[PDB]
């Protein structure tokens, strides 16, 4: 053959069409290690050599097309100066650039996931074929570096700034529906006929039908945008990730300004400036550790997968308990093709289950986003039920009933002599051990947690609670059955508060703090607004309700009295002992008067000052920089604690919880990676000068053996 | 003298600008609201014969439900106008109702039609702006994305001429201010035209004000309000944008020829018509290029324009076309003298004629002789016309 | 020799018209298929600054979703035509296209504007017609709701003039033949412009022809269709129906002096526009109202017409339409000799400029002298236009 590489195989075809197909003999994935990237050069330049060649057709004879980079093996090409880092990383887009500058037809039949430079080197080529199953992406930015491939010059010029910022920036995957939407992908296919479109789509180029040719060029040149149509462009982009992302920007901050600069340039002219600000970031920011993002991230993938296929399949659910939590639980399963049962002991019950799943469904189809047929379908896969007769061929049965241990138990206990034996029990408490639940059952192995958030098809995490006494198969389970209802799980061990709220709660406690110092929360949720978090503290209060709030912190406080204990009336007794129950009860930090049927108001008034008098203990001066402190280093230090005690298994999972819960700044990583953007070692010396608030702003031993060593979370 | 086929402006009549968010109007449809305005304002004027109006243009946006398939006929039909007339509706964003004007305008000019029935609507309440919208994606290979949020355009074009939250603030009240005294001294009476609605109690009842409408709107009140398209470091509130209003607006056009026959006198007389464009980001910049090139159409300076009628669309986008077209300091003495958008609504396919109609209104009560009425529009466009009082 | 600012006609390019079932635009947003189509047509003329374009007139029915928020704009920013030019969207249900060719042209005549682009789109494909649709229930106090359903009122249109079930399935043979020929021969050539779409694999190709034409169309296959409108006792059948097609039509317009300064020929020229309304129950008698209302002003009798291009709707309509027109013995000798709307599909925001289009192309083709385009709307209405070769 023309070329018979360990990594890339390229074959010829008919018609003088040649085939450059990846395929890493000897591993399960493809991916750009040095030895991929070296076939390539080999690959290219015999194609290249050869004159015979009518077009290019590129592949993979793996599940997935290439994924991200193995930059393990990059690491040691970082630490080099900037300039024999920049011609470095220019040498290595050579390749690619000359794949571009073939003077033939190239379509990337995309078969499975194309992420990070697996994309680039699609990117490249003229056409790209894309299987219906299949997912590409940048997630680069998780790494605290952007597109080194070209990803930063042939995406803003192939799908346009707007797309390519949105999806560089955030670094989320995309299915084929949206890649061929903002024409990242030329045609989506069954996997079947992915081949044949491939190959019927080069013919069309060589015959001339297609001007390839054309199609290229638009990677080759300047933006289309106007100057200041670019002005506004950029400036709104960075100007909304700046205030998201806060003082260390990794990827999202800088990937715009690369883009900005590279924007009148053609292809090597802005290779130059991606290849320039991308040493910025491993050098900078992104010195203390790159290495530990992306092992975190590699580790992730394979125990997402090593649970993906021995995890069992969930044909049919159910659920105890309709009403608020039991309808959604019922809603999410149903409008994702999985048949559930809403069981209850009374009628009323069911009643409010079925309207409130009613109610979401005609919400759709009431202004076009849903078919009247599919609300149908949604409506028939719901079940309900006020017995266990029809229990029989569920595999996997979630709980909702009113949080009370005793009750759970019974609850549980009962359920499980109405299933198969191989059934996977899960509960959907957030004050109760699940390790305490699992005593009443015979089958423990089979019960874990399954936390969803209040509105259940509203937020995107799902925590898996797994017991003492649960079995690996019973979380795998779980989590497929979560990721399959559109959901984003993450594996995490019993404990009182679980993650999320076990963290949310010491955040709080800043907060609780800065009231009784004088501090005008206004003040504070403005600055936290301006920090990145959706909601403020006080406004968040209101929403999860005062009356809740302070039932919470009773929950934290026995459960880690050593530090979670404090003694002495705060806002949130303030507001409880005056009536003013939240944004439910109508007065909390704010008011709260309703317009109609979807629309209320949040107001101010002093009347509010006079109920916190009492809280006020000192007229304590603060800026809105140490605000921050004040609640962000007792979040933070509780994740360490989290990762410490055996909560989250990894320092990725702690964050992502806190990302999709709590709602932590994005662009900011996570909780974790927060410290890291200040320095571990630097990190602890502003803990310690807040110290003197108590036991929340104590640095952990684990912390301070790491803090000395030059040590950070990701590597 | 006259030259027969001169555009005449004969009369003009608007329903009363209501809320949308449980307004007045949010149990009227939009084709109603267009089709009794178009009866009620063809009846002050018993001596145009419905059956001469050779096409009946309205503007309208979001053409959908209430206000889909050619809205213009359909409002057009139940009125005393006969099955014999035409009609067609013009969108162009906000100047969708004044280049109803423009093309009725047209018509008549090269021989087309003698009398017109031009206006527009907007039912904001029942078909709102955001509904129904798909962002298509290759937009954003040719221009910014942002630019197609009005809001961030104004406070970009706010920006670059620099114009404080204070300076927006103090037009949004000089023009509820304004709009106020319009309103009590019956500066309106004329052009608005008494209609049944419903009261927040369900109460049927016919208004002839407008309830967008805020007296009490003080520098102190609107220097509480949060920035609306941009929190961290913004100008444009709610305070100082237009309102959500449901609302239309009517106009009966004819050839001085064709009027002179019917011995009814001018309410103006159009000279200068003018479109132009601008970038996306910058649409509210629209006014300036398109008020140059009537100007120019028309022959005459910016100075010999008596009153100006500038759609408020933003406080951050009215005054920087303003101070480029050289009359920021006449403001007080010939700008907007009856309030903006900002107080009496902006119902986008409405918009149009209401405030070239205004205009009118104010020329004739302050005896002017040329007046003028311009727009920003969407996406980077303007529209401009100058009128004239004989 | 022609006035300065005669109306002339310099290009005309149209897309190829493909189904909505899954056709080869199932996966083409109307937006891109319009700046794609204007950019094209503007290539072929690289005489013609797209800087010049005054503005950019573009009909379109259904606008929501992709057509929604002025088409016009939306379509003309991916295309050359610079940001400083405007953009409107005209909606007159079926005659959209033509109004808008009909608004530019009075804007030349007028001095408003020197080079224009005219032409409409309709994908229905994506947004169908029965899309987002809210009938007034007022509506039915003045006029009939049964006469909202086009296919009602070809059945009432039909039965009053007589024609047979096998007169309609006829035309339509006739229709989808004449339509294949010009295709074969090469006859659409010129005005079809080669578009990139899918084939029914989902596979990347240029299309260059019409999906929608079918061949095998015969009498014995048509009349095994059973009534569309009227199970009881009906003629009109899907196969006498225009068809649901996702298509844009494109047109250059400009003064002749403009023309005459840039040396470039003329496809023709316009001498008369014209717009009627009859009643919404048999809307499909639009053309002949507007037809002699053209022809008078045209100073022209029918006869001295040499090609007619009739937007078929139905041929329950087409026929009687025809009859009074007094042209039916003179059908397959000037009348639709490229097929019409039951071959070539029916985009609604499309087919105004399209019919006219292909009617220059006719004439140009063989000999022509003077050409008339006309078409009946959507609740009683017609247009009309007598172009000019010279
Ligand atoms: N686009 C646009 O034009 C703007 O972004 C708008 C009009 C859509 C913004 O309006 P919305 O986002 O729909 O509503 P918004 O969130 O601004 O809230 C409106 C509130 O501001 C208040 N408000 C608006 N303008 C003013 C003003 N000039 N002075 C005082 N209050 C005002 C309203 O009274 C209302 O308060 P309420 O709910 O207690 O009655
Ligand atoms: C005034 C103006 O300018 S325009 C007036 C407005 N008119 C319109 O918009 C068009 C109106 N037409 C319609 O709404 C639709 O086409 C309808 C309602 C008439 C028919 O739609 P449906 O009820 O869905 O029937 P449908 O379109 O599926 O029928 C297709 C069948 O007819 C057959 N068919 C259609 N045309 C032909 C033909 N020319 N020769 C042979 N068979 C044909 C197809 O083969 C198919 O048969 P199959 O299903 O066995 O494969
Ligand atoms: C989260 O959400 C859960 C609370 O859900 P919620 O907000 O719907 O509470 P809720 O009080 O709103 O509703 C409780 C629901 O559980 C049902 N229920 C109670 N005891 C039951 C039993 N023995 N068998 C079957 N159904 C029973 C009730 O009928 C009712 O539908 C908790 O786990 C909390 O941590
Ligand atoms: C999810 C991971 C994202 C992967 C995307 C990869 C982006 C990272 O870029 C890596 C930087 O590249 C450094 C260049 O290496 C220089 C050594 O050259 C290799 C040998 O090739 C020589 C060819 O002549
Ligand atoms: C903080 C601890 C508080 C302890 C509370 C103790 C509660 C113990 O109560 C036991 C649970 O009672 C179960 C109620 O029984 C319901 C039976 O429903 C039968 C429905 O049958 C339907 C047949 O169609
Ligand atoms: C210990 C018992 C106390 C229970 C309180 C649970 C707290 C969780 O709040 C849930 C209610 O949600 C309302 C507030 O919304 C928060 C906004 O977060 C948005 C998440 O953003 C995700 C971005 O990816």
């Amino acid at each position: 053959m023309i070329y018979e590489g360990k990594a890339i195989t390229v074959t010829a075809l008919e018609s003088g069409i040649v085939e450059l197909k990846f395929d890493l003999k000897g591993e399960s994935v493809n991916k750009f290690n040095r030895l991929t990237l070296n076939e390539l050069r080999q690959a290219v330049d015999a194609i290249k050599a050869d004159a015979s060649v009518k077009g290019v057709i590129v592949s993979s004879g793996k599940d997935v097309f290439i994924v991200g980079a193995d930059i393990t093996e990059f690491v040691e090409n970082f630490k080099l100066p900037d300039a024999e880092l920049i011609a470095g990383n220019l040498e290595a887009n050579k390749i690619f650039s000359d794949f571009e500058d073939l003077n033939v037809p190239t379509v990337a039949a995309i078969n499975g996931i194309a992420l990070g430079g697996g994309l680039e080197m699609c990117l490249a080529a003229d056409f790209r074929v894309m299987a219906d199953s299949a997912k590409i992406g940048l997630p680069e930015v998780k790494l605290g570096i952007y597109p080194g491939f070209g990803g930063t010059v042939r995406l803003p010029r192939l799908i346009g700034v707007d797309n390519a910022v949105e999806w560089i920036a955030s670094g989320k995957e995309n299915r084929a529906e949206d890649a061929l939407k903002v024409s990242a992908v030329d045609a989506v296919v069954t996997a079947d006929k992915l081949g044949a479109a491939a190959l019927d789509l080069i013919k069309r180029a060589i015959s001339g039908e297609l001007d390839y040719k054309a199609k290229r060029q638009p990677k080759l040149e300047k933006l289309k945008l106007n100057a200041i149509e670019q002005m506004m462009a950029f400036e709104t982009a960075k100007g909304f990730v700046a205030g998201q992302a806060g003082p260390n920007y990794p990827a999202p901050v800088e990937a715009i300004k690369t883009i900005q600069k590279a924007a009148n340039f053609g292809r090597d002219k802005a290779l130059e400036v991606e290849a320039a600000g991308f040493a910025k970031l491993a050098k900078t920011s992104a010195s203390n550790c790159l290495i530990g993002l992306f092992l975190n991230d590699q580790e992730l993938k394979k125990k997402a997968k090593v649970y993906d296929k021995i995890a069992k399949d969930v044909k049919q659910a159910a659920v105890l308990g309709a009403g608020i939590m039991g309808g959604g639980i019922a809603y999410q399963s149903a409008s994702k093709g999985t048949p559930i049962l809403m069981k209850d002991i009374n009628e009323h019950g069911i009643e409010q289950g079925l309207a409130e799943a009613a109610k979401l469904l005609v919400g759709r189809v009431d202004k076009g986003r849903m078919t009247p047929a599919k609300m149908a379908e949604v409506l028939n896969g719901i079940r309900p039920t006020l017995s266990y007769g029809d229990f029989g061929n569920v595999d996997l049965v979630v709980e909702a009933v009113v949080e009370n241990p005793k009750v759970k138990q019974a609850v549980l206990a009962e359920v499980e002599n109405h299933v198969r034996e191989d059934a996977i029990l899960a509960s959907n408490t957030s004050t109760i051990s699940i390790s305490l639940l699992a005593k009443a059952l015979k089958r423990p192995e089979n019960f874990v947690g399954m936390h969803f958030f209040n509105p259940v098809h509203m937020m995107p995490l799902v925590e898996v609670i797994r017991g003492e006494k649960s079995s690996d198969l019973a979380v795998a389970t779980t989590v497929a059955y979560a990721k399959k209802m559109g959901k984003n799980p993450i594996v995490v061990n019993d404990c009182p508060g679980f993650l999320v709220n076990r963290v949310l709660f010491p955040y709080f406690g800043g907060f609780a703090k800065l009231v009784s110092a004088g501090v005008d929360f206004v003040r504070i949720d403005k600055v936290m607004e301006k920090f990145g978090w959706p909601m403020g503290p006080a406004y968040l209060m209101d929403v999860v309700g005062i009356d809740t709030g302070h039932h919470g912190r009773d929950v934290m406080a026995e459960g880690f009295p050593d530090r979670m204990k404090d003694d002495r009336r705060s806002a949130i007794d303030a507001l409880y002992e005056a009536k003013r129950l939240g944004q439910k009860n109508g007065k909390g930090f704010y008011a709260y008067e309703a317009d109609k049927k979807g629309k209320q108001k949040k107001l101010v008034d002093s009347s509010v000052l006079e109920v916190l008098k009492p809280i006020v203990y000192e007229q304590r001066d603060v800026t809105d920089e140490d605000i921050i402190n004040w609640m962000m280093i007792p979040l933070c230090l509780e994740t360490v604690r989290c990762l410490e005690d055996g909560i989250v298994e990894t320092a990725a999972e702690a964050d992502m919880g806190l990302v999709y819960g709590i709602g932590f700044p994005l662009f900011r990583g996570g909780a974790l990676r927060y410290i890291d953007s200040i320095g571990v070692a630097e990190f602890v010396a502003l803990a310690d000068q807040y110290a003197e608030l108590g036991a929340l702003y104590h640095p952990t031993a684990k912390l301070r053996e790491m803090a000395k060593n030059g040590q950070s979370f990701f590597g | 003298s006259l030259n027969p086929r001169d555009v005449v402006i004969v009369d003009f009549g608007r329903t009363p600008m209501g809320r949308s968010k449980g307004g007045m109007h949010r149990n009227t449809r939009a084709e109603d609201m267009s089709a009794h305005l178009i009866s009620k304002v063809l009846e002050r004027n018993s001596k145009v014969d419905p059956g001469e109006v050779e096409d009946v243009i309205w503007g309208c946006v979001n053409q959908t439900l209430e206000q889909g398939w050619n809205i213009a006929r359909m409002a057009s039909l139940m009125t005393q106008i006969p099955h014999t007339s035409a009609a067609q509706t013009v969108s162009r964003l906000c100047g969708s109702s004044m280049s109803a004007l423009h093309t009725a305008a047209q018509a008549i000019m090269t021989g087309n039609g003698d009398v017109f029935v031009v206006g527009g609507v907007e039912h904001m309440g029942h078909v709102s702006m955001m509904h129904g919208v798909d962002p298509n994606p290759h937009m954003s290979l040719y221009a910014a994305k942002a630019s197609g949020m009005m809001g961030l355009t104004a406070e970009m074009l706010g920006k670059m001429h620099g114009i404080s939250r204070e300076q927006q603030d103090a037009f949004a009240v000089r023009s509820h201010q304004l709009a106020h005294k319009a309103t009590v001294e019956g500066k309106f009476k004329d052009e608005i035209i008494p209609m049944q609605g419903y009261d927040e109690n369900g109460f049927l009842k016919i208004f002839d004000y407008d309830e967008t409408i805020r007296p009490d709107t003080t520098l102190e009140s609107l220097a509480a309000l949060k920035p609306a398209f941009n929190p961290k470091g913004g100008t444009v509130t709610a305070g100082t944008s237009s309102q959500i209003t449901d609302g239309a607006s009517c106009m009966i056009v004819m050839s001085a020829q064709r009027a002179k026959d019917l011995g009814l006198e001018p309410l103006a007389v159009i000279r200068s018509m003018a479109v132009a464009g601008v970038d996306p980001a910058i649409m509210g910049y629209g006014p300036v290029p398109a008020t140059q090139k009537a100007l120019k159409r028309a022959g005459l300076n910016m100075a010999d324009i008596d009153f100006i009628e500038l759609n408020e669309a933003f406080a951050a986008q009215a005054l920087p076309v303003l101070k480029d077209l050289k009359v920021l300091d006449k403001m007080n003495e010939k700008v907007n003298l009856h309030g903006g958008a900002i107080a009496l609504g902006h119902p986008f396919g409405c918009s149009g004629a209401r405030i070239s109609g205004t205009l009118l209104n104010v020329m004739k009560q302050n005896g002017g002789t040329f007046g003028l009425s311009t727009m920003c529009i969407g996406l980077g466009q303007g529209i401009a016309t100058v009128f004239e009082r004989v």
